[PDB]
This record gives C-alpha cells, sequence and structure tokens, in this order.
C-alpha cells in the first residue's frame, strides 16, 4: 500500500482552509457566478482574483455530484428498495440528475419515481456480453459525464475496469467476498463487502 | 442475304434469319439525356405536390421531424416528463 500511493505526506493538515470561495455549503448556496445583465458582451459577474472557469472548482474542492450512474442489479423488488438510497442522494447533492441501470424488469419500477432522469436496460447478469453492446454503453456512460458511480452489483475485476472507464471521479461498488474480486478495489474509489455471496439476502 | 438453310439427313431443315442490330451511342445518349429531364420534371412535380402522411397530424403531432430516431427520443422523453411531472406536483403539495 506504501508502494501504490508514494510521496503521501499524510493526510490534510487541519489548518487548511481550501479557499475561500467554493468551500463550504451544498451546491444551492454558491453565489458566484452570478448574471451581469449591464455587460454589453454578456459576460458573467466573476469574483475579484478568481479565474473565470469556477464551475470545475466544486468537484475537486467541495466534492459536489451533479450527475450520479446507480448501476442497481435485480428486478423490481432491489430496484424499489433502492429508492431511499436514491431520495438520499437528492437530498444530500441538491440539483443533482440521477441515471440508473438496470435490467428490463427494474426499469419499470422507476416509473413511479421522481427523481431518476433516464432509466435503461442493460443485461447486467451476463458475463460475456455482446462486444457492439457493450461498447455501446460504456461509450453512453462515459458521455454522460457522471461524477459518481454507484453499483449495487457485486464487481469482479471486469465490473471495476467497466466503472473505472466511466470517467468518473467516484467509483464506488459492492464487491465479491470471496477472492475472486482481488484488485476490483484498486479500480475502484470505494469498495463494500456484504455478509454473503447474495445482497438481496438482506 | 442474312438468311441460312441448313439440311441435317433425318431432320427437318431449318431455315435461319439473323439481323446484327445494335443501337447507336447517339441513341444511348439520347435516352440518358431523356431519362435525366425525366427526373428533374419529376423531382419538381412531385416535390410541388402533397404529402399525406408527412404532412399529416398523425405524423408532426407525434413529435416526428423527418429524422430517424425521433420515435426513440420522444418516448424516453415523455417518461422524464412523467417523473419530472410528480416531481413538480410534489413541490406543489
Ligand atoms: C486505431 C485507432 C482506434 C481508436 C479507437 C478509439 C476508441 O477508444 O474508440 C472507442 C469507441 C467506442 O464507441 C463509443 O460509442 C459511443 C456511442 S453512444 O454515444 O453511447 O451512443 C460514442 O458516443 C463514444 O464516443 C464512443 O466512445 O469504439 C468504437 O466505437 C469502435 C471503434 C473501433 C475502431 C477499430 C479500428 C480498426 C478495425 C480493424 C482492426
Amino acid at each position: 500500500n506504501p508502494w501504490l500511493d508514494l510521496f503521501y505526506d499524510g493526510e490534510d493538515e487541519p489548518e487548511t482552509e481550501y479557499g475561500s470561495m467554493f468551500s463550504d455549503g451544498k451546491q444551492d448556496e454558491d453565489p458566484y457566478p452570478r448574471d451581469n445583465p449591464e455587460n454589453p458582451y454578456g459576460f458573467l459577474k466573476f469574483p475579484q482574483g478568481y479565474a473565470v472557469e469556477m464551475a470545475s472548482l466544486g468537484s475537486k474542492v467541495r466534492g459536489d455530484v451533479r450527475r450520479c450512474c446507480c448501476v442497481v442489479s435485480g428486478g423490481v423488488y432491489d430496484n424499489l428498495l433502492f429508492f431511499p438510497a436514491i431520495q438520499l442522494i437528492k437530498d444530500r447533492y441538491p440539483g443533482v440528475q440521477i441515471d440508473i441501470i438496470t435490467s428490463a424488469r427494474g426499469k419499470q419500477t422507476y416509473e413511479m419515481n421522481k427523481n431518476v432522469r433516464w432509466a435503461t436496460v442493460y443485461d447486467l447478469d451476463d458475463n460475456f456480453p455482446d462486444p457492439a453492446e457493450y461498447t455501446d454503453m460504456l461509450g453512453l456512460l462515459k458521455n454522460r459525464y457522471y461524477d459518481m458511480v454507484l453499483s449495487t452489483k457485486l464487481a469482479g475485476l471486469g465490473h471495476a475496469a467497466f466503472l473505472f472507464m466511466t470517467t468518473a471521479r467516484d467509483r464506488v461498488s459492492y464487491v465479491y467476498p470471496n477472492v475472486n474480486a482481488a484488485g476490483a478495489g484498486l479500480l475502484l474509489s470505494e469498495t463494500f463487502t456484504p455478509d454473503s455471496m447474495n445482497l438481496s439476502e438482506g | 442475304m442474312a438468311v441460312l438453310v441448313e439440311h441435317v439427313e433425318g431432320q427437318r431443315d431449318l431455315i435461319t434469319h439473323k439481323s446484327i442490330w445494335h443501337l447507336s451511342d447517339a441513341a444511348i445518349k439520347n435516352v440518358y439525356l431523356f431519362y435525366m429531364m425525366f427526373t428533374c420534371w419529376g423531382c419538381c412535380v412531385f416535390g410541388a405536390a402533397k404529402d399525406p402522411y408527412y404532412d399529416s397530424e398523425q405524423y408532426r403531432g407525434d413529435g416526428g421531424d423527418g429524422t430517424g430516431h425521433w420515435v426513440y427520443e420522444k418516448q424516453e422523453d415523455i417518461e422524464e416528463a412523467g417523473r419530472a411531472a410528480l416531481w413538480r406536483e410534489e413541490l406543489i403539495e
């Protein structure tokens, strides 16, 4: 583990401030950049000193997410039980857009959900997918530019790589409790080990 | 002249009439030219004509735009709009 992150230098000092703007609060509280109707060229109103491009600062400093991808495995029951997690994402991150990847049966569950933007059908149970369909889904996920991706499917090396190629800042997944999930946590920002080989047993 | 009679023992004789004929290149160019003018005339006339389906409410009312992917996009749009309408209703209440 030292050999992975060389020059670690511990964690951040308690007195670090991370600047002034885009430092505290939530996503809906940011006062800058604001509209400048008096500008003849349509340029916004920016704070003194700060660079013009400020929307990228919240992701680095405050860890804001605007588009989230929840790849929920299972049918109607699991996708229904994932509703409090979706509401939690909406409450914690105001203004976020949540997209769901699930099976054909689980996609119909999100008809009665007020928080999901897109619900997409993808055969997650197939361990050997069609190369064209797999590539199309991966490119779609790459082109949505998800800030964070969560996976309730038990992720091996292949699912970890699929989440890795999503270009998401946070890659969070459930992993296999057995030895076959070795190296999956290297490609994921956060890993969860359930108490059994079946997550729906809970 | 261009007629040949062959007799075969034990067989009926055959009279063959032959005429080596071919269209001139000028005639072929005339065919091409007339087909080009017919194509131009038809393009003009049948573009000026009315289109029974693509101008109808059955096509434009559903969201059609001549684009091959409007059906799937319209479907995903109406599901997203239903979810957004539920969100609006929960906000108002």
